[PDB]
Formats: structure tokens, sequence, C-alpha cells
């Protein structure tokens, strides 16, 4: 009983078998009467007063009623011709059989094979019977099932009884082919950047490209912004490109009256392929006119909220043994703190893997990069890497013991060192050689238990897990950090072998780790439930010579990392997950979230979510501001629900509610309402939301916005309540955790 | 105590020699799986091999999606929820198809002042994603050995 | 009136 | 024709757009990647459905 249903009981359906003459009448240039039916092919014809003319034409008058697997025709007067497969028929109605489409007209054609129907001072329109919401009455309507379109001279949109718009010509795409048209458009009111609209218009260029240009209108500013979009599809694989061009601001001289123009712009290109399985292309570039650019277009307050945009190029070329890649990174800060940053230019990446060679694994990996900054005070190097690998893996049923050896060689060449010496005590070097091995050693266990005595069937395992990782010390202080960053440790994080992400920093390890996994098995293989535990013990302080975190205490060995992971699925509609990561040098527990889901189908669910993230864990790993600021030192805390409900099966609410317990005040708050029927649908939504923070008052401010959509139904095969659409349509979205 | 070692593989004995069919075959995710597959002890066979007679692990999208997790007070975004999502199929010859799926949830802090080491860390944690992802594929074999039983 | 959809190659 | 049957000619967006029939190449999918919004100082794209005929 639900919409695709109700709106397809309305809908005629053709009886006779998919695939002649012969004619049934009471009393039969021979003239028929009583009641007739003529059937030739997959048609027929129904009157009570047919006769024929021969030479083969027939001519029915009186309670015409023509059949087909498309169309059905009723009228008063009719002639056809059974050997051109024509048929006109004088006023009446037609509608379509196996979709929606119905209406009325003065003079009905079908023409060639069964394919057009020519119409004089007709109507289309989309609704069940009985209805009348909206109609496109023009002068002459053609309706052809290959291309799936009903062109329209004369036409003039009604709403009801009135005729809201006119136009010398119109197309209505009647199926699902592509065509290019008007698409949806939006209406919007913010309290930051008022009213808003906007106008798509789609182009169907060729079947691998198409554009589409939206003019968005913007009150505040008093121009509009063209936002367009090519998209294209090439044999080196498939990607779009977005520019938006704003000619002139308004808003914008006001904040900068001292620039000559006020045109803001954005280039945005995306690609990603393999061209004969080998070559491997991806681009990802985001360029803007200024540095308020993300400020002014996101309905933001001030220049507070920090960001960046990036800048990515890579070319590569995969092979089962062997891949080479070269990539570009580049980056634009948008912060009003210090703004400089690194990009690679060039970097490449060689890898090499030969298996088999005795019970030994072999891989080897290479890389040399460049690192300029946008200043030219700054210091710019020159890094080569290898990296040789071995293996020897053991393995049974019941258990597995992998032993490795690694060495690492590195090289530097640092110039533009002039300006960062002059002014710091640990000065940099021209050249540096860094050579350290690396030996780690993992082993793995599982058992079983049939736990009987709570289920009929099931089966537990239980997984502990040991590792062993030693590298040696090397003083790294006179190297300068250029791509190098502290890792987080979830469960599976605790067997990693590095610390900190990159080639510049690599810590000194002597530790041993150790977790266990528990999962529960149904009677069908299926499992259901799993927990793990975890730590790290160190030996020995983990050093990387420069050493500049800043920790709560002085702990320096001993277990100080532990992590956890919980995923219980208790039915086809429930589902529950967790995390915690828990750090002795924070004395607290650096971050946690939690997760529990019901969700019946695409349009009934609930989800109960928590993240967390300490104090101490924000002044550790982000810069020294966010220490500090009030928007930044107080970590994360907050909880959130969301929920959908259909009632009338055309109806959808949506909500959502994201409150920040630390300061007890929300963060986000949601409220979408969708009718859904055979021919139309509305759309409605609300969203408050944080945009910025207020120094002179020490307060967040916050951002109200409503919006409008509206839509035509039953042109194509869609009746979806937009329920999905809904949840993700706030800034912090609706995942699917089950 | 009424545990005991594990006296069954992980990999089903009707899938110990399998076929291996991606359209991807040099990619990260086909290479993970191609590794998890040689830990297990699986016997992987070319696609054009003359055998009509043993299951085939057909790999289907992998689709990454990043989005916001969670904010600070003043709206910035503070962590990055990242989901990865592999669907698969297996080809039981002559008996049917059992489609599997494995979802993976990963976290990531951002920080603008280090963007480039950054990019360094978010492409670490995508590649141990790939690893995870071919885990929990051969997690749901023994699931379709007992489903092909039944029917 | 238009209708977006997934781009193909050519037949 | 150099490349044997099935051989991806073409992969777009994690699904393979052209195949090898025998000696030609053959579309074998389609692609629907749109332009979502501003990930905060970026542009991002969203899939809108793309499968393997
Ligand atoms: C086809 C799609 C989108 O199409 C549109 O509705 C967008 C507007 C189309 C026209 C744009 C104007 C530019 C055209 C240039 C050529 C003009 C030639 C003129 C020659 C003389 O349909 C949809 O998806 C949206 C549904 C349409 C809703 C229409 C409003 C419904 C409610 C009406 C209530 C009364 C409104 C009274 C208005 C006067
Ligand atoms: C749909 O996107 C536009 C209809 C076909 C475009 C070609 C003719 C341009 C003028 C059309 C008039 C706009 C109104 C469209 C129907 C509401």
């Amino acid at each position: 009983a639900d919409l695709a249903s109700q709106c397809m009981l309305g809908v005629p359906s053709y009886d006779r078998p998919l695939v002649p003459v012969t004619i049934n009448a009471d009393h039969a240039d021979a003239v028929f009467t009583g009641s007739v039916d003529i059937m030739q092919g997959n048609s027929r014809l129904q009157a009570d007063e047919v006769q024929l003319h021969q030479k083969r034409t027939v001519d029915a008058l009186g309670n015409v009623h023509y059949d087909d697997n498309q169309v059905i025709l009723k009228g008063p007067k009719g002639w056809a011709n059974l050997n051109t497969k024509d048929t006109n028929v004088w006023e009446g109605d037609y509608q379509m059989v196996g979709r929606q489409g119905r209406g009325k007209a003065d003079l009905m054609k079908q023409r060639g094979e069964n394919r057009y129907t020519i119409l004089d001072n007709g109507s289309f329109t989309s609704c069940l019977p009985g209805s009348d919401t909206w109609s496109v009455v023009g002068s002459e309507i053609i309706h052809d099932r290959e291309e799936q379109v009903a062109e329209i001279w004369n036409a003039r949109f009604k709403v009801g009884p009135v005729p809201i718009f006119y136009s010398p010509y119109l197309q209505l795409p009647v199926g699902d082919k592509r065509r290019s048209g008007f698409l949806i458009p939006n209406a919007k009111y913010t309290t930051t950047n008022y009213f808003e609209f906007y106008l798509p218009y789609y182009w169907n260029i060729a079947p691998n490209m198409d554009a589409t240009i939206t003019p968005h209108y913007m009150h505040r500013r008093g121009n509009i912004m063209w936002e367009n979009e090519f998209r294209y599809l090439s044999q080196a694989g498939a990607g779009l490109m977005e520019l938006d061009y704003l000619p002139s601001d308004k808003v914008y001289e006001d904040e900068h009256p001292n620039d000559d123009s006020s045109r803001r712009w954005l280039f945005y290109w995306n690609h990603s392929g393999v061209m004969d399985q080998v070559w491997r292309f991806n681009v990802d570039y985001t360029k803007v006119s200024d540095p308020s650019y993300f400020n002014d277009f996101d309905n933001k307050y001030g220049s507070s909220t920090d960001g960046y945009a990036t800048q990515k190029f890579s070319v590569g070329y995969a092979v089962q043994n062997f891949n080479a890649t070269v990539s570009t990174k580049q980056f634009q800060v948008f912060s009003e703190q210090n703004t400089s940053s690194y990009s690679a230019e060039p970097q490449l990446d060689v890898n090499y893997y030969q298996n088999d060679v005795g019970p030994f694994d072999t891989r080897i990996y290479g890389q040399a990069v460049h690192f300029v900054n946008t200043r030219d005070d700054m210091p710019e190097a020159t890094r080569v890497h290898l990296e040789p690998t071995i293996n020897l893996p053991l393995s049974n049923n019941w258990g597995s013991i992998n032993t490795e050896a690694k060495f690492l060689a590195t090289h530097y060449q640092q110039t533009n060192l002039d300006w960062y010496n002059s002014r710091n005590t640990t000065k940099l070097d021209e050249s540096v050689n860094r050579v350290m091995p690396q030996f780690k050693v993992d082993g793995k266990m599982v058992f079983e238990r049939d736990m009987e005595m709570l289920a009929p069937g099931y089966t537990q395992t239980l997984e502990p897990r040991a590792q062993y990782l030693y590298v040696p010390y090397r003083d790294q202080s006179d190297i300068y950090n250029y791509d190098s960053s502290l890792l987080q440790s979830d469960y599976s994080g605790l067997f990693r072998d590095r610390t900190y992400g990159g080639l510049d920093r690599i810590a000194s390890a002597n530790q041993v780790t150790t977790g266990v996994t528990s999962r529960i098995y149904d009677d069908a293989a299926v499992e259901r439930f799993n927990i793990s535990v975890g730590q790290i013990y160190y030996f020995t302080e983990s050093r990387t010579g420069d050493d500049n975190i800043t920790w709560e205490n002085d702990d320096k060995t001993g277990s100080l990392v532990w992590a956890g992971d919980t995923y219980w699925r208790i039915s086809e509609r429930w589902g529950l997950r967790g995390g915690i990561q828990y750090d002795t040098r924070l004395d607290n527990v650096a971050t946690s979230n939690s997760s529990i889901e019901y969700r019946r189908d695409e349009d009934r669910l609930v989800q109960l979510n928590y993240h967390y993230a300490s104090p101490e864990y924000i002044q550790a790993t982000l810069p020294k501001y966010y220490s500090t600021a009030e928007q930044y030192k107080n970590g994360i805390s907050q909880v959130g629900a969301v929920a959908s409900r259909p009632i009338a099966d055309r109806w959808s609410i949506v909500g959502a509610y994201y409150y920040d317990t630390n300061a007890n005040k929300q963060a986000d708050s949601m409220l979408g309402v969708q009718y859904s029927s055979c021919c139309y649908a509305i759309r409605v939504g609300y969203e408050r939301k944080l945009n910025g923070w207020d120094n002179d008052k020490q307060h967040a401010v916050y951002d109200n916005a409503i919006g409008f959509n509206i839509e035509l139904r039953g042109l194509s095969s869609n009746y979806g309540l937009g329920t999905q659409e809904m949840l993700r349509s706030n800034i912090l979205p609706y995942q699917n955790t089950l | 105590c009424g545990w005991h070692l594990r006296d069954t593989t992980q990999v089903p004995s009707t899938m110990k020699v399998m076929i291996l069919d991606s359209g991807d075959p040099n990619g990260p995710l086909s290479r993970a799986v191609r590794n998890q597959l040689r830990l297990n002890g699986v016997e992987l066979l070319d696609k054009e091999t003359t055998r009509k007679d043993v299951p085939s692990l057909r790999l289907g999208k992998v689709s990454i999606a990043k989005d916001t997790a969670s904010v600070f007070r003043n709206g910035q975004t503070a962590e990055y929820q990242m989901i990865m999502t592999v669907n698969a199929t297996v080809l039981i010859p002559g008996r049917d198809i059992y489609p599997i799926s494995a979802k993976v949830f990963r976290s990531f802090f951002d920080n603008p002042q280090m963007a480039l080491a950054k990019d360094n860390e978010q492409d670490m944690i995508v590649k141990e994603m790939y690893d995870r992802a071919a885990e929990q594929l051969i997690r749901k074999l023994p699931s379709i050995r007992a489903a092909d039983i039944r029917s | 009136c238009g209708l977006k959809g997934p781009l193909y190659f050519p037949p | 024709g150099p490349r044997p049957d099935g051989w991806c000619a073409t992969q777009a967006s994690g699904v393979c757009v052209a195949k090898w029939k025998n000696g030609v190449v053959v579309p074998a999918g389609e692609v629907d990647v749109r332009y979502d919004g501003i990930k905060g100082s970026s542009g991002s794209v969203r899939d809108y459905g793309s499968k393997e005929w």
C-alpha cells in the first residue's frame, strides 16, 4: 500500500499477451453493426457501427474504444486504415497503458508503427483520474514512445483552471531517458544571507558528457552567481569541473573597498579513473579568488573558521608486482593565523613485490620528494628514501606467527636555512643521513567454545594477539618536520609500526603490544557480537629527537595506551557500536564514541550517538592556539539524535538534534517534512547551526535557514519520499551505522 | 573452561582453491584481498583457467566517504568520519551466487596548520581500511558454506 | 523540464 | 584484438564502463557523480548510483 502501489491503482494495464483482421459482429463495402471487435496485431477496435471500403479501411461510428499495448482511446467518431497502421479518433480522451499519463483532445492520431500520438487542441496531465491538479493543455501535442517526450506547441501550463504560464514551445520528459531542460528550483531564506533562489538548467551534450548552468540570485549581494558544472566520461576516466562566478559583490565592496573589482569565483576539478587496468589518473583541485570566499558562500559569520583548499594531481602505473606514481600536492590555508604551508612538487613512489623467495617475502619502497614553502624564508629540502623488507610467515589452523625485518635509509639536502638558523638554537644541517633498521614479531591464536548453555547452536571465539617492535634511536632535531603528524591509536592502531604519518619523524620503539578479541557466531555461522581490548607496554621511552608534545604526566615507560571496540548486531534492525581510547600521559580518556540505531527500512530509523574528545587531547595534538581559545579548548562532548517516520505513507517527518553537554547549548537542529503525491511533491526544511564565534562578546552565533522545494511527479519512475536526502541536509549528516 | 583450540581453518574446505575475479586486478583492494587469501592458504587460480568446478570471488564496487562527525564551539569541524563499503559475490559453481559486504569506520582529526602532514595521515587511514575490509570478506565465507548446505 | 541521469559510452 | 575478453578497458569511479568483448571494446557500465558542495574550504562530489551492466 506504498506510494508506488497507490499511484499504480488507477493506471490501466494490458491483458492480452504480447505477440489477422478477425471481425466479430451480430449483423455482417460490407457494413457491420451491433457490436464489433477488430484484432490486427496487439491492437483492438471496439464500436457499434463499422463498415469497410476495401479497394482495406474501416470507419467506426459511435462509442469507439481503441485499445493497444501503449494507449487507450475513446470517442464518438473513428477512422482507420488496416495497412498504414493509423487511427483517427475525434474529441474524447486518451490514457497511457502501463504508465500514468492521460488527457483529452479533439483529434487524436496514431501514426507509423504505432509510435506517434498526434494531438490537436489537447491536454496532457500526469495525475490519476479525478484529480486535475495540473495540466499542460496546448495547441498541438506529440507523444513518441522511442525518444519518450511530449512536445507541445503554444503550451499554457495550468495549475487547476489558471494558466500560470505560457510558452511557444515546451517538452516534457515522459520516461527515463536524459533530456535537456529545467530542473528542480529551490527557494531559501537564511538569517545571515537572506532570500536566495536557484534556477538549474540541464544540457545533454552527448551520451558521455553534460552541463548544468544554475543562476543563483542572492538578495543581499544584489547580483547573480553562475554555478556551472561540466561532467565528462572519457577513456581515461570520469570527472567534473565546477566554475562558480559572481561578477560583482555589493557586500564584499563594503568589507574591502580598496579593491578595484569585487568579483568572486571558485574552480573545482575532480577526476578519477583507470585506463587499460594499468594507468591510474586522479585529480582533486580547488582554487578560489580570495581567502574570504569560503566564509561568505557558506553562511559563515566571521573570518574565524580555519580550513584549506587541496590541489592534488597524480599519474600512476600499476602492475601485479610493481607500481610507480608521480604526484604534486599543494594547499592554500585560510586561517587568520600563519598561513604558510609546504607542498610536494613533485613526489615519486615506487613499489616492488616479489613473493616466494624461499620461505620469505620481499618488498621494496622508494620515494623522492621536493618540499617548497609559500614564504621565501622557510627552508626547502629534497628527500630520498629506500625501505627493503623481508617476511617469514608461518601459520596453521589455530595460530600464526610472522617475523619481519626492515631497513630504513633516508637522505636530506636542505637549503634556505639562513633565516631559521639565525633565530633558533637547534641548527638545521645541510645534509642529513638517517639509516636505521627495524625488527617486528607478530603472533596470534584462536580458540573456540560451544556456548550451548545460553543459546542453542552458537559458538564463541577468543583471539589473543601479541606483538614486539624494536626501532633504534636516531637524533632527528636537525631535520625540519615537513609532513609528519602524530597518529591516533584505535584498537587496530595499537599494532601499527609507526607513530607519525610521514618520513620526517620516526620515533624509536621498544614495546610489546597485547590484545584480545571475542566474537560470537550464531547457528548460521553469522557473526553477531565482538569486543576487543588492547594495550601497549613501553620498555623504554619513545624518543623522536624533537620531543615537543605537551603531555600532562611525566610518564615514559609502562602501560600507557589502551583501546577498545564493540559491535553488537542484535537483529536485522538493531545495531550497537562503541570505542574508547585511554592514554595515561593525558590522565584522562583521549577519545570515545558510541552509537545505537534501529532501522526497519529506508523511511523508518532512529539513531542515538555520542562523541567525546578530552581537553587534554586537544592540547597535546592541536596547535598552541587551540589550547587557549574559548571555542577550541573545551574539547568535544555532544549527544546526537536522528529520527524519521512516515505517516499515511505519503508524508515523511525527519528530525535531528545535536547537543554539546559541556556548554549546555545545542550545535545543530533540523526538521524536514515532505509530502509525496502521485503528480507532485513538496519539501520544507529548517536548520539552526553554528556559523562562527563572536570575539567581542565571547559566545557563538547561529544561522537559521528555512527552504522550500517543489517537483513534478509521474513523468519518471520515481516514488520516493525523500527521507534519505533530508537526512543529509545538515552540517552533521546522517551516516548509516547499522 | 570448555574452550579448545580451533580445529577448522577459516576458509571452508570447499574454497581452498578459488578464482579471484576483479575488474581492477592491480588495485589496492584486490592486492589486500589477494594478500589475505595467501595467509589462509587459498591457492588462487587465473580467470582463464580450464577449471569450471571451483568457486569464484568476484570483487565489486568500493566507495569511500568522508563527512563531519562533531564540531567545535564556533561551528568548525573537529573530526571526520570516514566509511568504506565493499561489495562482492561468491559464485559456487552450479548452486547459486552469495553476495557479501564489508563496512569499515574510521575517525580523523583535522589540523589546518599541518596540511601536508594530514594528507599523508589520511592516505595511511585509507590504506589500512583496505586491510580491514579485506578481512571482513574472508570471515563471511564460512557463512556462505553453511548457507550452501541448507539450500 | 529535463531529466538528469548517468553517463555512458556511446554505442 | 590485443587484449582478451572481459579486460576492463576503462574503469571510472569504481566501476568498469568499458570491456573487451571479442577484439573490440563495448560499453559495460555507467557513472553518475555530481557536485555536492563545499566541505569547509574545498569541493566535493557525491555518487548518485554507478553500476555495471
Ligand atoms: C520543469 C521543472 C522546472 O521548471 C520550472 O518550473 C522552472 C521555471 C521554468 C521557466 C523559467 C523561466 C525562463 C524561461 C525562458 C523562456 C521563456 C519564454 C517566454 C515566452 C513568452 O518543473 C519543476 O520541477 C517544478 C514544478 C513547477 C512548479 C510551478 C509552480 C507551482 C505552484 C503555482 C501556484 C501559483 C503560482 C502563480 C505564479 C504566477
Ligand atoms: C525544461 O527544463 C524546459 C522545457 C524545454 C526547454 C526548451 C524550450 C525553452 C523554453 C521552455 C519554457 C520554460 C518552461 C518549462 C515548463 C515549466
